[PDB]
């Protein structure tokens, strides 16, 4: 196991000494870790462990320890995020099989191109999904790399940099942190030539600096944020039927990504317009976020279910998804609250309530200290 | 004159002719005497809209009072060929050979406006020269009427025999005579 | 950059490439491989017409205007691939349940899939545009996906036979997990 | 010889014809006898115009001496089938098909110009040939007078028999007599 | 008025008009009375074809009534001097010199509608002047007469004799009867 | 440019700039205001036609092709700024006279300016297209640079007391010496 493995997991150092290493390492964990209960014996998991620790990834034991927490991830991001459930599926599924052993040998755990409207999650379940598994997030804005020159920041330096610390900001952070998740947000602004950095990344699982590191991609998750298609979708005919711009999304998607990257891709997610009734979970999700912010202050809002609905109402917009419901609670709720806050009931004593009456069609705030 | 009109693209800001607009939406407009130039430019216009999006339907809004049978055979290939399904409507109204390509479309597309009316007729042609160049000619005259009945029956789904009584001279029918008649689907009304 | 095409012309043509200190590198028993996918768009676009067109010699004329004449007349021969067929498809897709297979081993599972279900998964994934690695991908979301929950969260956890069928009526494949 | 005129935008100047300029504030333009290409041109105007806004109110300037009657059920049709309102203001004048198109208008939007003058009578079509054939053409037409009518009757308010009756012959209506004809709900005057 | 329609390409926005574009596409328009003019720029644009990718197939949509004999020649000179094998479909109607450069299109590549109609005769040329003129002139036009029939045999694999007693006078063929004759390949009948 | 809106998401979404050379900005202190003519010119230009059609919502449908849904989405609200009417610009003529008699009081010089007085500047100085940036002329023009001049050297070399009235007939600002 520890010749296999050195060679799937430990890069950059070559076999008779990798496994050495292993060897070797396994040999002083099992002797001064225990100093009552030792195993004398070097069993196969203490050499699985040991790779783990060396490459920063996780091992092969998975089916006892972390089964609940992978068990549980997509339950979990489903209460962090309403809606969209195609995409956790994709996420947790494609993490259950690398950690199953099912996982592509040299491709990275997962290449997904989250495509949608606004506020509809394409960004925050990325940042999630990171969370849960407590894991660094690598975020890279694509909105800096436009030009064919900036690309090159991605595997170097700039042309002729002496100055020291001329290692690719894409290569280096990814070396720092094997197991982390990669958001490239906005890819379509991209140079049409980061796709071709990305062809040996999906498919050969790394990618080398001009120095010549080589970069592991095979155990990050890989996400794209891209609103390509909403315009088409969006856009109305102009006839006496109206047409079904149900494809336009994905031929707009075609033409930006050439056909070589797509297939690359593990699955395409069509991220979809936020439902009357998600808005609902999302108007409890944003005012539990403010009972924490106000949990700090010592203030305590309770909220009742007739002005949750009111605020849905107010704020559910298809275009624009979920994040006009900040809006409204910033309005209805931080508004009053800031002011209080500052100076009145709301110093301290806390115990808030908020209703409303079905003819004013008004919210009313009361503060009891 | 034709009047420009502006289109918001993802690109920015672009300028296109009224019926070159309307093309982007795949509205095809099918107007005045059926001719081998405007028929032709009809058929390029179905071949590109193929290309761009074959799932997406094609609409064809018909407006003609006929013309040349030859040059209006080649539209309707053109439409059973491609697999997007050329959706016809009748506007104001159409001849023989208009409402043939109208009753050519895809079942559950043609549409008719209410107010708008059709005519169908024996295809009439006149050919003057020796009687046995008239032998030759006249048969072919005799092909294609059967042909386009055949085919007018086809889409209709009425007997032969109705579309050979009905076809033997002019007959005009409105918006709800032609739904039951069966050259059209439904009449469009606040689609 | 067009300038890498320089560089290889010695390479085929004399075999030696020289280093800027001066040392020269022998390429005469090295083989030499490249792979393009010019002209993928024209090969994935459709054209214009009542009768569709190969655009494989589309792909060629991009090749011209790519390479220099005096870079592709130092090859060999431009070896111009094919899309595959659905016969070589069915071959296809056993090479990756193998593939599959030798990952189970490890885990001390067997996998048995019926000719029926292996024919019924190169119709879902077949894509003569998008060639095999779609087959990859319908077969990781059928067959990979139902083992790995299995595999982690029960039935699997210790090695056990596993058999895959097809239901002709639900035309849905199934499965029997089998632990122990 | 049409003008351009320039258009202050964000991004810089631009250029149109002072027709797609009018177009773009939604002013259509209605001009000359009604014909197969014309009417086509228009319904294309409003079809670009709904998918704009279909809140806001389609605006059309009628010039009109008078058309053929088949082009201008397109028209009429169009204006029907669209969301938006229609608002049809008669300029100098409007003859059978073009005061068709102004009563057609929607309920408050139409307007007359004081000086215009509105003209409707009974189609003109003619026809010649076999008797059977004459019988045909010469019924439809009557049923295209019932249409014509019965469409006018309804927008006008007035009972089908009062439309007969005026209708027999050409008569010349001032702008004011109009309104209370029921053809336009006011004069337009600037406020 | 001919559409303008957009190609998208990685480059950036390109605007074609609906012939160019299809010309892009390998596509040629033979449409309309042959002449001189109308011959050279087909002429023009296998050409242009040729040097853009000799290996492809070139296309050729005739939907024409046939014309000048002598300028269609230039196109049969073309087909056969450019080394792409000139595909040639007929839409509608293909007429004397229509067939001529429909049957001389690449074997197996050939193509008729299922409704196109083609027809094929002997030149017809006459010349007023002298008698001496008539008689260089009469064997002027047979010579020619005799030139396309043994071409029309070639391609067609016909004798000469079976081409003479049959273009002797007017003779329609219908899709399917062109293929038994040889015109074409087969009819294309596909989605 | 369309690629400044690019920066700003990030901005607006993120809270946090990195600069290429590589270092991280953090600024979420920091409020964003952007000042914007976008929708003025269709509101206040009329339709070109015989009826007049509303401009209401026009102002709104150029902000939204003109700023693309996920700029607008990070945005916490869009404000407009209002005309300004008969009723509020008597406020600015008196915040610029009374801030110019402020200085004037240091100096000793007093203004006694009539309330019909500030009616007529305030016409001259507010402009419906170019708003209040003319009226800081008209108010130095009109009102400091006479007194100013006589201050310097005039008939009256010190002493204040000014008064200031308009004239019908030549549209002008009476000038008081006192001494
Ligand atoms: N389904 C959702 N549930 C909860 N919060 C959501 C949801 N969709 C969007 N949000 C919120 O909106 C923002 C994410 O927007 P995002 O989808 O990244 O936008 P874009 O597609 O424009 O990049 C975050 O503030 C996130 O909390």
């Amino acid at each position: 196991a520890a010749v296999e493995l050195a060679v799937k997991y430990i890069n950059d150092r070559h076999l008779p000494d990798k496994a050495i290493d292993v060897i070797d390492e396994a040999g002083a964990r099992a002797r001064l870790m225990p100093v009552s209960k030792r195993k004398k014996t070097v069993n196969v998991a203490d050499i699985e462990s040991v790779v783990a620790r060396i490459a920063r990834i996780p091992e092969k034991s998975v089916s006892q320890s972390d089964r609940d927490t992978l068990k549980n991830l997509g339950d979990r991001l489903k209460m962090l995020v309403f809606g969209q459930d195609k995409a956790i599926e994709a996420l947790t599924e494609a993490i259950k099989m690398a950690r199953a052993g099912l996982g592509h040998e040299h491709k990275p755990v997962g290449s997904f191109l989250f495509a949608g409207p606004t506020g509809v999650g394409k960004t925050e379940v990325t940042v999630q999904l990171s969370k849960a598994l407590g894991i660094e997030l690598l975020r890279f804005d694509m909105s800096e790399y436009m030009e064919r020159h900036t690309v090159s920041r991605l595997i170097g330096a700039p042309p002729g940099y002496v100055g020291f610390d001329q290692g690719g900001l894409l290569t280096d952070a990814v070396i720092k942190h094997p197991h982390a998740v990669l958001l490239l947000d906005e890819i379509e602004k991209a140079h049409p030539d980061v796709f071709n950095i990305l062809l040996q990344v999906m498919d050969n699982g790394t990618l080398t600096d001009n120095n010549g590191r080589k970069a592991d991609f095979r155990n990050v998750v890989l996400v794209m944020t891209t609103n390509a298609g909403v315009r088409e979708t969006e856009r109305k005919s102009i006839g006496l039927i109206h047409q079904d711009n149900s494809t336009d999304a994905m031929e707009e998607i075609k033409k930006i990504f050439t056909p070589e990257f797509r297939n690359r891709l593990d699955n395409i997610i069509w991220f979809d317009h936020l439902s009357t009734d998600v808005i609902h979970q999302v108007v409890d999700k944003f005012i539990v976020e403010l009972q924490v912010q106000l949990d700090q202050k010592g203030v305590s809002l309770e909220v009742s279910q007739e002005a949750r609905n009111w605020l849905a109402e107010k704020g559910y917009d298809r275009a624009m998804g979920a994040r006009p419901m900040a809006r409204v609670i910033q309005d209805n709720l931080k508004k009053p609250l800031a002011n209080e806050l500052l100076f009145g009931s709301l110093v301290d004593g806390g115990q808030v309530t908020v209703a409303l009456d079905k003819e004013k069609n008004e919210l009313t705030y009361g503060f009891q200290s | 004159l034709v009047p420009m009109v502006i289109e918001q693209t993802s690109r920015g800001e672009r300028s296109f002719d009224i019926y070159s607009r309307l093309l982007k939406e795949r509205v095809i407009f099918l107007t005045g005497q059926v001719e081998d130039h405007m028929a032709n430019l009809i058929v390029a216009q179905m071949l590109f809209l193929e290309a761009e999006n074959p799932e997406k339907d094609i609409y064809l809004y018909i407006n003609s009072p006929g013309g040349v049978i030859t040059a209006g055979m080649s539209i309707y290939d053109t439409m059973q060929f491609i697999k997007p399904d050329v959706s016809t409507i009748c506007m104001g109204q159409a001849a023989s050979m208009g409402a043939f390509l109208l009753t050519a479309g895809a079942k559950g597309k043609r549409f008719c406006l209410p107010n708008s009316r059709v005519m169908i007729h024996q295809p009439l042609g006149g050919y003057q020269g020796q009687a046995t160049d008239i032998e030759i000619h006249a048969r072919e005259i005799l092909k294609v009427k059967g042909r386009m009945n055949e085919l007018m029956a086809l889409h209709t789904g009425q007997s032969l025999e109705q579309i050979e009584r009905d076809t033997e001279r002019d007959r005009f029918l409105s918006a709800p005579e032609a739904v039951e008649y069966g050259l059209v689907d439904s009449i469009l009304t606040h689609r | 950059h067009p300038d890498v095409f320089n560089i290889l012309l010695q390479v085929m043509d004399n075999g030696t490439l020289t280093d800027n200190n001066g040392r020269k590198a022998d390429f005469r028993n090295v083989v030499l491989v490249m792979t393009t996918n010019a002209g993928v768009r024209e090969t994935e676009r459709k054209s214009i017409g009542l009768i569709h067109q190969d655009n494989s010699t589309d792909a060629m004329e991009e090749i011209k205007k790519i390479f220099t004449p005096e870079f592709r007349n130092r090859l060999d021969n431009i070896i111009w691939f094919d899309h595959l067929s659905t016969d070589v498809i069915h071959q296809v897709v056993d090479k990756f349940i193998v593939e599959l297979q030798v990952q189970l081993d490890q885990k001390g599972v067997s996998l048995e899939v019926s000719q029926e279900a292996r024919n019924w998964l190169a119709e879902k994934g077949y894509d003569r545009a998008m060639g095999a690695r779609p087959m990859a991908r319908v077969i990781q979301d059928n067959l990979k996906k139902p083992l790995a929950n299995e595999l982690l969260f029960g039935s699997l956890v210790d090695g056990g036979q596993v058999t895959v069928a097809l239901d002709k009526e639900k035309n849905e494949l199934t499965y029997g997990f089998q632990s122990a």
